[PDB]
Parts: structure tokens; sequence; C-alpha cells
């Protein structure tokens, strides 16, 4: 857990999203970004997350023993159902991208991530075709 | 015997003692004493190149500082992967065979000696155009808490309890090391910490690297050595609590 929350970290702070909440978020005092500062790094080209076109990016998802699979086995199911939408190139936003290894890792963290990831869905949504799956 | 011990495989547990296995197979010197020869049928691996592929990283520094470049090149071309590559990322283990011999007092009697004088043999062959010499700094100053982290885990102090694998020094010889590490450098500064400061990261890396050794075995002796060394590099870390660790201090 701590590995992959260092490598999410990191990964978070190296992109532009990062810098612009660092710009805003410095003038607080806050022991976080004491402890936040030697992950940090300063580089000419900001860190670029990749976006892979998915020919069809509602067959992850268009499953309905992936959303009620319910055998007495939630940490799986959120688990699953939380990467199933990362692996999707629905996501806009680029620090959720980085959060798969650290949702890999721990059940609470797929239970908080899942309303913003279903958010960011719907908010790049045309159409009405993600809405109404 | 794996079972009672506590550990989940069989290759974990002969895994665990597999330098110091190579190494006395080495020490042999006979014709039929060879690492092919090596039984891997007591490892889980079918085939010797099963074998290979699963521990090069440990059968490599032992032919490296034993001089056998022929078999090192063989074992690459068998397992079909970049020979510079299989040497590149053993180049720490590789490291805490030559670096440790020239640090502390050298010529002092003849047994330990020659191992300075081979250490000093190999490490001006591999300077050459053919092997890493082009980039042998490069790849010295890129990852330098993997050489921290493998100079430290070879700590052994003389009570009534097993030695770690064959690599084991003392303190002062470690410490001595990273005083040759840090004058050897191009700026010649005086601590190692100084450099190790430049990536305030690094400091993170190595605190995990002894951490997850740590975490993964429950021998109570090899968690006490492993310890020691945490304890070593805490207390190093706190003798340049002067100027701060580069903003990674909190």
């Amino acid at each position: 857990v701590r590995s992959a929350a260092v490598t999410c970290l990191k990964n978070i702070l190296a992109t532009k999203t990062g810098h612009s909440f660092w710009e805003i978020y410095k003038m607080t005092t806050d022991p976080m970004l004491a402890y936040l500062q030697p992950f940090r790094t300063s580089r000419k080209k900001f860190l670029e997350v990749p976006r892979f076109d998915k020919e069809n990016p509602f067959e992850g998802l268009d499953d309905i023993n992936l959303w009620i699979p319910l055998s007495e086995n939630h940490d799986i199911w959120i688990k699953t159902l939380t990467c199933a939408f990362l692996d999707s190139g629905g996501t806009k936003c680029e620090i959720l991208q980085l959060l798969k290894p650290m949702c890999e890792v721990k059940t609470d963290f797929c239970q908080t991530v899942l309303p913003y990831l279903i958010h960011d869905i719907l908010l790049q949504d045309t159409n009405e075709s993600w809405r109404n799956l | 015997v794996s079972e009672t011990f506590g550990y989940r495989r069989l290759e974990d547990f002969m895994a665990s003692h597999l330098d110091y296995l190579v190494l006395e197979w080495l020490n042999l010197q006979d014709t039929e004493y060879n690492l092919s020869s090596f039984p891997f049928i007591l490892l889980n691996y079918t085939n010797i190149e099963d074998f290979y592929r699963s521990c090069y990283k440990v059968l490599i520094p032992h032919l490296v500082i034993r001089s056998h470049f022929d078999e090192v090149k063989s074992i690459a071309n068998q397992i079909q992967e970049d020979w510079k590559s299989l040497l590149t990322d053993c180049f720490p283990k590789i490291l805490v065979n030559i670096l440790p011999y020239f640090a502390y007092e050298g010529t002092r009697d003849s047994g330990m000696a020659q191992q300075r004088e081979t250490a000093t043999k190999v490490y001006d062959m591999l300077k050459s155009e053919n092997l890493l010499g082009k980039q042998i700094d490069h790849l010295f100053i890129s990852n330098l808490p993997e050489i921290v982290v493998e100079l430290l885990m070879t700590l052994h102090e003389p009570d009534l309890d097993p030695a770690p694998n064959p690599p084991h020094f003392p303190s002062h010889v470690i410490k001595a090391t990273f005083a040759y590490i840090s004058n050897c450098h191009k700026t010649k500064l005086k601590s190692i910490l100084e450099i190790l400061s430049k990536s305030p990261d690094s400091y993170q890396k190595i605190l995990l690297a002894i951490c997850e050794q740590a975490a993964e075995t429950n021998n109570v002796y090899k968690k006490h050595r492993i310890l020691k060394i945490y304890h070593l590099f805490v207390s190093l870390l706190l003798k340049d609590i002067k100027s701060g660790l580069g903003g990674a201090w909190a």
C-alpha cells in the first residue's frame, strides 16, 4: 500500500493538474505539503497520461454479470467494477487514470473513487449513450 | 522443511540461500563442478534455461567477480536476452563485490590484499570500451540508492547467530566504502548523504528497500539483522541533520 501510494503521489504531482493544485495549495499551512516535498520534482515537460481509443468503449461496462455478480464477495466486485471503469476510454480527467495501482490494492479507495469515475464519465457523455447504459 | 520454517513455497526457502549455494559450488573449482552442473532440480525449475532465467541476477555477479565473462556471455546467448542489459541489471551486486575492498587498509595482510588486487583488476577491466566503461559513471550516478541498499545489506558485526549470505563486511568497512564513493565523485564531497540529498526521493527508496526485505522474511535472526542495518542507516541519516536532507527531513 505504501509503495502504491508513493507511485500514485509521484504520478499525480508530476502532471499539469498536480502542478496547478500545488500553485493554489502552497499558500495554506498543512503538514501534507511538508510530507509531499521530496516526491515533487521540477521538469521542463509535464507528464503525459496516454489516451487509448477503444473500438467499443461500452463493451466493458455493458455486462449485467459485472454489475451484479454478488457472490458474497464485495471486495473483488468493487475492484472489478472500478477497474472496468478505469480501463475504458470514457474517463477524461488525467489524475483519475493514474489511480489504478492504488485501486487494485485497497477496496476503500475503490469505493471512494467510483462516484468520481461515474461523474467524469457522465460529464463527457455525448448523445446520452453512457447515461442510458 | 520449508513448510515447517514458514515459507509458502520451496522456491522461496531455496532462493534465500541461493547466493551461498552458488558461491560454495564455484569454490570447488573443479572441471566437473560448473554452473551448468548445478542441481537446479533442487529448485522446481525443470530445465537449465528456466533456472538461468529465474536466477541470473544471482549467478552473474559471481561469474563477473571470478572473471568468467565468457560464461556470462554464454548464459546471455542461450537465454535469448540482451547481454548488455543482463550485465547492467546486476550492477549493484557486482559493485558490492569490487568497491568495499579499496577503502579498508589495502595490503595490510597477504590474505585480504588479493581480494583488493582482483577487485581492482576486474574494475579496471570493465572500464574498457567493449564493456560498460563508456557509461559506467552514468550507471553509477543514475541509481545510487541501489548500491547504497546492497552495500548496507552486507552488514555483519561479529553473537551466536547465523551469518548472512557470503559477502558480508562489518559496519566500519561499509562507512569506509561510503567515504570512498563520496571521494571518488567528480565534485569530491566529504559525505555520501550530500549527493544522496540531490534527489530527495532517494531516502524514500532506501528506507523502503530495507523495510521490504524486513517484511518478506519471518526468521527472527534475519529480522534482527535487518533491524541492525536499519539502525545503522538511520543513525547515519541523523548524523547529517545540520543541513537538512534536501527538504525530505519531515
